[PDB]
RNA sequence: AUGGCCAGAAAGUGGUGUUGACGCAAUGUGAUUUCGCCCAGUGCUCUAUGUCAAAGUGAAGAAAUUCAACCAAGCGCG
RNA sequence: AGACCCUGUUGAGCUUGACUCUAGUUUGACAUUGUGAAAAGACAUAGGAGGUGUAGAAUAGGUGGGAGCUUCGGCGCCAGUG
RNA sequence: GUCCUAAGGGGGGCUCAUGGAGAACAGAAAUCUCCAGUAGAACAAAAGGGUAAAAGUCCCCUUGAUUUUGAUUUUUGUGAAUACAAACCAUGAAAGUGUGGCCCCUUUAGUCCCUCGAAAUUUGAGGCUAGAGGAAGUUACCACA
């Protein structure tokens, strides 16, 4: 505190300096810096000295993982976290993590548990660092995914089925939405996501603003939807929240369809949709008020279809006949949706071509809640015996999962047989 | 999206608070006081 | 000098080749810094051979506007 | 890996399980699979199903959590079940339901229970990974157990490895080599790249020496 | 001084140099009196991961060849 | 036939992270290049050993079988804690 | 990054927007009944053109939203549209109607495709055919026509 600002620096850059020259060790580099760290008033010192602690273990871990110093630097930060929970010298442990996991310095799943006890924690600071841990590295997870990515007329109308083919396909085999390598490692998520809404969502008494809560519920909810939890309560608790009148609905709109998904019950999710079609798709309402709600209705629908009754649906289904282009589209947004999954519930008119061919034919088959494919045969199996027992009629000419090794070759034969079927279905 | 209206209407976004009217006048204002930093001679 | 020329700095400073690279820009003039200073040098038309003028000079358009509310 | 391999290794599994040491419980027979040039959080978790034609496991005991038709339909047919009164005995207590799924190995629900499940058994079974499977009034219900007995999963997580049951000792060789090629080339249908992606496969009993295909 | 700054196509070549820091060489300012701070940017300069040529090494193939590590100075970091 | 303005497939001098080059310089390899010792590093293998955030009898990488293993003392399953 | 860039064919039945007068709650607005209603509705152009036993809406079957070859218009090849010609169909009692929606580099494949020019094979390359994708200033030192 009373030494000069420069002069304070260069004591701490010698430090650092004599480190490199291996005069003195990492551990007592680290150990004469972060208390300093933490109680220094100077916002230079600390930012220096944070600095220099990022370089220290960039350095460090440049040649292999260090995991002594890593796991007695995450022991440190975790029994600061711990120490009190009512301090804001937590922030400081929130950011080194943050730094180390984008440098990528740190990929084991005890930061994740650190952060884990930031996001419980009293100080609104803090908690607001651990969840901007967990939400905020999905931005760097896309980046990733995108870098991963980077290293890996009736013509026409078939070339168009054949592209809507490759988008399912890709809709098959592409990441998961909300995937972040910090959420999955961490344990017990259940359990996590119901300490955090038991914590600061449910009690009232909790003076978070606004933005601050909207990031818990933006971390319980994606919880919640990657890992396939059941948290009841949360249901009933968006529901005061479902108003046009109330701030950033369009987030808490966005959180409570990230909450959704496939094992959730039709019941629960039943009067949230019928309170977002009442209040937000009117006779009064507003076009844009409507298009928000019909948009939201349209990503919990995505989540899970069967929250719907099938006049609701048809109904606003029929909202696709406004004369405002953002009601039109998310109208038909919707019923797009419903003729890929469910066309039984919409109407004549509006199932479209495929959907009463399929539901002539009887291929399309009702969706229920809990069922799951229970598949024999492998798909494409009797494509691939086919071709097999066409080869052989040509050789004769010039069961098979049972007996037949599955062959690589064969495998892509049948892949390709799969999708030309898919794409004479479509034709 | 290059057109230019002589008036343009203003946009209604939901969960957000409504602006305030056109002809609404704003008479808040801050100041900041200026002083001379010299000695008595 | 492959590391002092204007496609190695942009790839050391992070631009794509695609971006929109005004004439005259190097390592001490930005695009914001030509279309300042090149302010100085606006002021000539383009003329033929013969001396009149086939483009005329910044602000000086010889079109009239059509003037309606 | 050839046919006539898989034939002469499932041939010394039940000649040691059977001759040179037999323990004094039924073997299982099951596969372990190692994965190799895939990422385990990056990529997406493959789920699926598959029916073996025979029944790996006869000591399965599954529980039913449905009305009182099909409470009579399971004393019919001599399958122990449970009622939603018995779930709301239970009182949402995490031990008990943990208890519960510890004791059956899979539930199967009607419909009109199967919604509420979750609100009575909250996130137990979920958590286990024991969601009930959907059966109607109008389905035989011992069938609709004959299936639920002889579908495995195959579904990946964080880690490289997975083990699946595929036949016990007592059944015998020629199906044992149907259910154990069936699995394979489930496997190999669910992975994205097919035999570029298996590291390992080996079959053994409960307690034998392992068996290599790979 | 096995040096600095320069010449020369090269040289067993030359200038400073018949020289040695009170010297040589490059600069800026320009008698005498009087007359702070900032290394932000750009320069110049001192010290294990990244970037990383040729040669060399390993694997595959029947070879052409392909893929891998290793990888000086410089740049980057400080 | 000057000076001034305008035009050019204009010429030339000069400048700069404009383009393409280049003297010089610096660094690495090979040759010049001989006679000797000592060390490490990297792969290849022959192996061997380990896991505390809290709670839990223990100091739980994880996974899948499993109620029986047993060297006949017990270890187990059960319960407890996760 | 999600979402929208539009369901066509045949046959049959019925009229729309709106106004007036009436019926417990029911009122400005819930459903029901009559009369008037040349389109003032709807048809994916917000005030263009065209449609009323329909081109609108509902119901029943269906994918002519299918292959093949020329001709014409917009004007070498396209693409779109227009009458057809052949096959296979759909609908309706039938006449008929329906061939959509009222108007230059990179890279991949070729069994029986061809060359590598002394002969053959295997890699590789080339060709042909058919696809997919996408170079700054200054001159008040000046000079020339």
């Amino acid at each position: 505190t009373t030494l000069d600002k420069d002069l304070r620096e260069k004591v701490v850059g010698s430090l650092v300096l004599l480190r490199r020259k291996d005069v003195i060790d990492s551990v007592s580099l680290l150990t004469t810096l972060f208390p300093i760290l933490i109680s220094s008033p100077s916002k230079s010192l600390r930012t220096l000295i944070y600095t220099k602690i990022i370089s220290d273990l960039r350095e460090s871990n440049a040649k292999a993982t260090n995991h002594k110093l890593n796991r007695t630097i995450q022991t440190v930060l975790h029994n600061l976290l711990t120490s009190d929970r009512t301090s804001s010298k937590g922030l400081w442990a929130c950011r080194i993590t943050r730094e180390l996991w984008r440098r990528q310095i740190w990929t084991d799943a005890r930061p994740c548990d650190v952060m884990k006890e930031a996001c419980l924690s009293d100080n609104e600071k803090v908690v607001v660092g651990g969840c901007r841990f967990f939400l905020g590295g999905d931005k760097e997870r896309e980046e990733l995914e995108d870098e991963e990515s980077d290293e890996d007329k009736r013509q026409k109308a078939y070339e168009k089925a054949l592209e809507k083919i490759k988008k399912q396909e890709r809709k098959k085999h592409a990441p998961h939405p909300l995937n972040f390598s910090a959420l999955h490692l961490i344990n017990d998520p259940q359990g996590f996501a119901e300490k955090l809404f038991q914590k600061h969502l449910q009690n009232l008494k909790n003076k978070f603003t606004l933005e601050n809560r909207l990031l818990v519920l933006q971390l319980v909810t994606r919880l919640v939807g990657l890992h396939k939890l059941t948290v009841l309560p949360l249901y009933s608790w968006f529901v005061r929240y479902l108003t046009p009148k109330q701030l950033n609905v369009t987030t808490f709109l966005a959180c409570l369809a990230q909450a959704t998904h496939n094992l959730v019950p039709p019941d629960v999710i039943e009067p949230l949709v019928v309170k977002i079609a009442n209040e937000f798709v009117s006779e009064a309402s507003a076009a844009e008020v409507a298009a928000a709600g019909l948009n939201a209705i349209r990503e919990v629908a995505m989540r899970q279809p069967l929250c719907m009754s099938e006049t609701l649906l048809q109904d606003l289904v029929l909202y696709q006949k406004s004369k405002d282009k953002g009601v039109m589209m998310a109208a038909k947004g919707l019923q797009s949706l419903y003729r890929e999954v469910y066309p039984e519930m919409l109407q004549k008119k509006f199932r479209g071509k495929e959907a009463t061919m399929g539901l002539r034919a009887g291929e399309i088959k009702p969706l229920k809640f809990g069922e799951e494919e229970a598949a024999e045969d492998i798909e494409g199996i009797e494509l691939l015996e086919k071709y097999k027992e066409e080869q052989k009629k040509k050789k004769v000419e010039q069961k098979l999962a049972t007996t037949t090794i599955l062959t690589p070759a064969d495998l892509a034969k049948l892949k390709e047989l799969r999708q030309q079927a898919k794409l004479d279905k479509m034709l | 999206k290059e057109k230019q209206k002589d008036f343009q209407k203003p946009k209604l976004k939901v969960g957000k608070p409504k602006q305030k009217p056109s002809n609404f006048t704003d008479t808040s204002f801050k100041t900041k006081s200026i002083v001379v930093n010299q000695q008595t001679l | 000098g492959t590391g002092k020329k204007e496609k190695n700095r942009l790839l050391r400073e992070g631009r794509t080749p695609g971006d929109p690279h005004v004439k005259g820009e190097n390592f001490y003039r930005s695009a914001k810094k030509i279309k300042t200073l090149n302010i100085l040098k606006e002021g000539k038309p383009i003329r033929d051979s013969k001396g009149k003028i086939v483009k005329a000079a910044s602000f000086q358009s010889k079109e009239v506007p059509k003037a309606v509310i | 890996i050839t046919v006539a391999g898989v034939r002469q290794n499932v041939a010394e599994l039940l000649d040691y399980s059977n001759n040179v040491k037999k323990r004094n419980f039924l073997e299982t027979v099951e596969l372990q699979i190692g994965l190799k040039n895939y990422d385990p959080q990056r990529d997406k978790r493959f789920s699926g199903t598959v029916k073996l034609p025979t029944v790996p496991r006869p000591n399965m005991s599954i529980c039913i959590l449905g009305d009182q038709h099909d409470i009579d339909r399971a004393k019919h047919g001599g399958i122990d079940a449970m009622s939603a009164d018995d779930l709301k005995k239970l009182n949402k207590n995490k031990k008990l339901i943990k208890k519960l799924a510890r004791k059956y190995d899979a539930f199967i629900a009607s419909e009109s229970l199967i919604k509420q499940i979750p609100r009575l058994l909250g996130p137990g079974l979920s958590k286990a990974g024991k969601f009930p499977t959907p059966v109607s009034h109008s389905d035989d219900l011992s069938a609709k157990v004959n299936e639920v007995k002889s579908t495995v999963k195959f579904q990946l997580k964080k880690v490289l490895c997975m083990g699946v049951a595929v036949g016990n000792v007592g059944m015998t060789q020629e199906q044992l080599v149907a259910n154990i090629m069936l699995a394979i080339n489930y496997l190999v249908s669910l992975l994205k790249k097919g035999w570029q992606n298996v590291g390992s496969l080996t079959i053994k009993a409960t307690m034998s020496p392992p068996k290599r295909l790979y």
